[PDB]
């Protein structure tokens, strides 16, 4: 496949050969293609040009001149009669419809998550009781979800509305905000693993280290990707993929999912062990409930389609993957906010006390 | 692979094809009007 720029370039090269170039009928064909001759009063019989992208090259133009070498003109006063109408019987509504469908699904899902997460961030910030290293990372994770969503909206606005600076800025921010959200999920998983499996903690050091890892490292990967893109291709917007360089950002994000998945299984192991030590159907119920609540936090749903390479759009696997990810990824923030802020016992108790005191004072 | 990036690349190819196809469509009219 070749892009619009290539077609513009190839056409210029095509017309260049036109310049470097019954009766023969002389050039009586067009001003775009470059078979400048009408053949000796016969059907031109030139195959459909292969320099055009698809054009069903196996076909023929079947241009003709007659009488004794003259074109057959003025049917309804038309001129330069041509026969390649059957050659252009080739090649989109289906792809656009599903693209729009995916757009509406994740836009709605992201919107609800933003509203839920914003209420969650405000709740955690206002109450001083909830201020804790666990809650600081939760606020960082909740925020990262917000910047991820708003940037996607910003990217959609720029794209829907040619290598301008604003287009690049929107794309790079979207990737950086996507990466930080993924790593902050890993940070939460790593933080939980450290708590359970380590007998000593240093909040002053680990908290800052986790914050730097969550924020700084994705920026480095975006920075190196931006530097590579600018100094290697630097063609139009970065919306298109020029090759394997996309793996600069994709691979580290995927590397995080497996590590988080491994930690998730390990965390389930200790849950299955401790409940076994304290005793049954109830134990299974708690373990299953504990697994479900922790699933959205650890991003377990990402593992289903982690290792899938680029599949063609017109395929069942591609369709199910996009619907699956664009639904759960969008609503992951909403689920996390519900479980860990709205359903949190401490938050509920804190809200109840403040409301009761405010009502009593009023 | 990362889905959001993959969707972004698909959109670029889809929109670029539309520009090419619409470019072909208007060229078809111009030659028909030649």
């Amino acid at each position: 496949v070749m892009t619009k720029e290539e077609q513009i370039f190839l056409l210029h090269r095509a017309q260049a050969q036109c310049e470097k170039r019954g009766r023969p009928c002389l050039p009586e064909w067009d001003h775009i293609l470059c078979w400048p001759l009408g053949a000796p009063g016969e059907v031109v019989a030139v195959p459909c040009p292969d320099y055009i992208y698809d054009f069903n090259h196996k076909g023929h133009a079947y241009r003709r001149c007659d009488r004794n070498g003259s074109w057959e003109l003025v049917p309804g006063h038309n001129r330069t009669w041509a026969n390649y109408s059957e050659c252009v019987k080739f090649l989109e509504t289906r792809e656009r419809e599903v693209f729009d469908r995916l757009a509406m699904i994740y836009t709605v899902g992201y919107s609800v998550s933003l509203a839920s997460l914003t209420v969650a961030v405000l709740i955690l910030a206002y109450f001083r009781r909830l201020h804790c290293t666990r809650n600081y990372i939760h606020m960082h994770l909740f925020l990262s979800f917000m910047l991820r969503a708003v940037s996607i909206f910003v990217k959609d606005a720029v794209l829907y509305s040619a290598g301008y600076a604003g287009c690049r800025v929107a794309v790079t921010f979207f990737l950086y905000f996507l990466a930080t959200n993924y790593y902050w999920i890993l940070v939460e998983g790593l933080y939980l693993h450290s708590l359970i499996f380590m007998a000593f903690f240093s909040e002053k050091k680990y908290l800052w280290g986790f914050t730097v890892f969550g924020w700084g490292l994705p920026a480095v990967f975006v920075a190196v990707w931006v530097s590579v893109r600018a100094t290697l291709a630097n063609t139009g917007c970065w919306d298109l993929s020029s090759g394997n360089k996309k793996w600069i950002i994709q691979v580290p994000i995927l590397a995080s999912i497996v590590l988080n998945f491994i930690l998730f299984i390990n965390i389930v192991r200790v849950l299955a062990t401790k409940l076994r030590e304290t005793n049954t159907r109830q134990q299974y119920r708690k373990l299953l409930k504990s697994t479900l609540v922790l699933m959205p936090l650890f991003g377990v749903h990402y593992i289903v389609f982690m290792a899938t390479p680029y599949t063609e759009v017109s395929g069942t696997l591609w369709q199910v993957q996009m619907h699956y990810e664009m639904l759960f990824n969008s609503f992951q923030g909403f689920f996390v906010a519900i479980i860990y802020c709205f359903c949190n016992g401490e938050v509920q108790a804190e809200i109840k006390k403040s409301w009761s005191r405010w009502t009593l004072a009023l | 692979s990362v889905s959001e990036i993959q969707l972004m690349h698909n959109l670029g190819k889809h929109l670029n094809s539309m520009e090419r196809v619409e470019w072909l469509r208007k060229k078809l009219q111009d030659v028909h009007n030649f």
